[PDB]
């Protein structure tokens, strides 16, 4: 999920936009 | 500001800024 990709590892704009509506 | 470790409320704040009017879903699991 988002925590494993953006909190326990370094986030990216691509990853964040995966969760927009 | 998004290429760092973002945890807790900081991650949710990042989604808010990036997604804007599109909204977002936050699922820490």
């Amino acid at each position: 999920g988002i925590v494993e990709q953006c909190c326990t590892s370094i986030c990216s704009l691509y990853q964040l936009e995966n969760y927009c509506g | 500001f998004v290429n760092q470790h973002l945890c807790g409320s900081h991650l949710v704040e990042a989604l808010y800024l990036v997604c804007g009017e599109r909204g977002f879903f936050y699922t820490p699991k």
